[PDB]
């Protein structure tokens, strides 16, 4: 009587309240704690509010996080891009992860993205922060059910209409104003 | 598992107190250790030299 | 059980020839003087992990 | 003596090799397969330094 | 200077040996019949 | 404890950086089994000691 999931224990909780309705965000910031720090406090400054998710690719990803809707803008807590972290017990096996998009390494910026299901190539690529729980999951995955326009940007995109933090696992974010 | 389970204490899961069965399998280490290192030995002699072709 | 572990007790006590000849030949004293082998200090659980690792 | 080194130097070197498949490792693969004639020695030293119950 | 090379002890057999070639080859001097016979 | 695909862990990564949890141990009376008592659960009790064991 034994069916074994292996995956270290997630910290911290983060809602998203969407046009998708909720999804639950567990984090792991063990793991990922620049990447996590930046999602917190980026939450907490209303960062994320009324952005809209621009690109989808049918069964693969999601992806949101931009203020300007274009897709080519974004920015960091930490002033700059920072750096990608990866973990062997962080992968991408499933739909339901919540991962960092980037141009490169260590170009990390304020966009991430949801994925749709199995991407194999973008491991050691893109850092996973989190995943969305299973109760929530069928939301996001109406995130991605949309008329798709050129470009991969859907003609009526979802949106995020705010954020609540759960639960903190960090003691010293301080949100700038 | 029958001094331990003697009183309240019932046919349960949890006994811990292992150094008896540890014990055991190091004996047995210790003397199949020199059998796997001359079969091993010889494993990768005949891996690397080649199975010796006179079979004199 | 209780008379299977007699079995072994005196079987044991019936078969103990000394060593009946001896040698002192040491392996890791070996190995450490020459300097392919490093030595350290680790957490056994770290060196645990580290040999199964090596052994796949 | 053969002073002992700090402990992150064993823990780099097997995370570098962590599979000997690199394509800039080659010589390792011959060296490392040698070895297996040793890993039973290392098993049985390995298990009987377990930590015991009372020890963190 | 002459210095033997340190062999590393975790290292298999090099090379391979079982090859094999037909044995090589002066006769020492030997110093030692009737019809019916045959 | 794991599965065949998951690959074994980075002491370092996980391991290293979290708390030990809670061993065993017991609750020996401090008064009772006061000359045992500051030394029981560690792990090579009288170690640094001149006058208990011979030494190191
Ligand atoms: O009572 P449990 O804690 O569950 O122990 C059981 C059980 O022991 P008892 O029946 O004596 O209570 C089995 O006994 P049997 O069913 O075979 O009579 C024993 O089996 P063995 O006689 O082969 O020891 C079995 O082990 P297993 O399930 O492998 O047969 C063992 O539990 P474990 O499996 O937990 O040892």
């Amino acid at each position: 009587s034994n069916i074994y999931i292996q995956e270290p224990p997630t910290n911290g909780k983060v809602l998203l309240k969407t046009t998708a309705g909720d999804i639950d965000i567990e984090l792991w910031s063990k793991e990922a704690p620049k990447a996590c720090r930046n999602f917190i406090q980026l939450c907490l400054e209303a960062y994320y509010d009324n952005t809209i998710f621009h690109r989808v690719v049918p069964g693969f990803i999601v992806q949101g996080g931009d203020p300007t809707g274009t897709g080519s803008g974004g920015e960091s807590i930490y002033g700059a891009p920072f750096k990608d972290e990866f973990h062997s017990r962080l992968r991408f096996n499933r739909r339901g992860l919540v991962a960092m998009a980037n141009a490169g390494s260590h170009d990390n910026g304020s966009q991430f993205f949801f994925t749709l299901g199995r991407a194999d190539e973008l491991n050691n690529k893109h850092t996973i922060f989190g995943k969305v729980t299973g109760d929530t999951v069928y939301n996001m995955l109406r995130l991605s059910e949309v008329d798709i326009d050129d470009d991969e940007r859907p003609h009526n995109p979802h949106k995020i209409k705010s954020c609540e933090v759960l639960f903190n696992p960090f003691d010293d974010i301080i949100p700038r104003e | 598992y029958y001094r331990f389970n003697t009183g309240p204490v019932g046919k349960g899961p949890g006994c811990g107190f292992w150094a008896a069965g540890w014990r055991v399998w190091l004996f047995f280490m210790r003397g199949i250790t020199p059998l796997l290192e001359r079969w091993l030995g010889n494993l990768l002699a005949r891996q690397f030299e080649g199975r010796h072709s006179k079979g004199v | 059980s209780y008379q299977k572990l007699l079995k072994y007790y005196v079987l044991n006590a019936l078969k103990h020839r000394p060593p009946k000849a001896q040698k002192k030949r040491y392996l890791f004293r070996s190995f450490k003087a020459t300097k392919f082998f490093q030595s350290t200090k680790l957490d056994w659980v770290e060196v645990g992990l580290q040999v199964c690792r090596q052994g796949y | 003596q053969k002073e002992d080194m700090p402990p992150e130097h064993v823990r780099k070197i097997i995370r570098d090799h962590g599979d000997m498949t690199n394509r800039k490792f080659r010589h390792d693969k011959r060296v490392y397969l040698g070895a297996l004639k040793y890993m039973p020695h290392a098993v049985l030293k390995l298990l009987e330094n377990m930590p015991m119950p009372w020890e963190q | 200077r002459m210095v033997e090379m340190q062999k590393d002890p975790m290292e298999p057999p090099r090379f391979k040996i079982n090859k094999k070639i037909p044995r090589g080859p002066p006769p020492a001097p030997v110093m030692h019949m009737t019809v019916k016979e045959q | 404890p794991f599965d065949d695909e998951e690959p074994p862990l980075d002491y370092a990564d996980n391991i290293l950086d979290v708390e030990p949890l809670e061993a065993i141990q017991l609750e020996l009376d401090p008064e009772e089994d006061a000359p045992v008592l500051d030394w029981f659960y560690d792990h090579q009790p009288l170690r640094d000691s001149r006058k208990y064991v011979n030494g190191s």
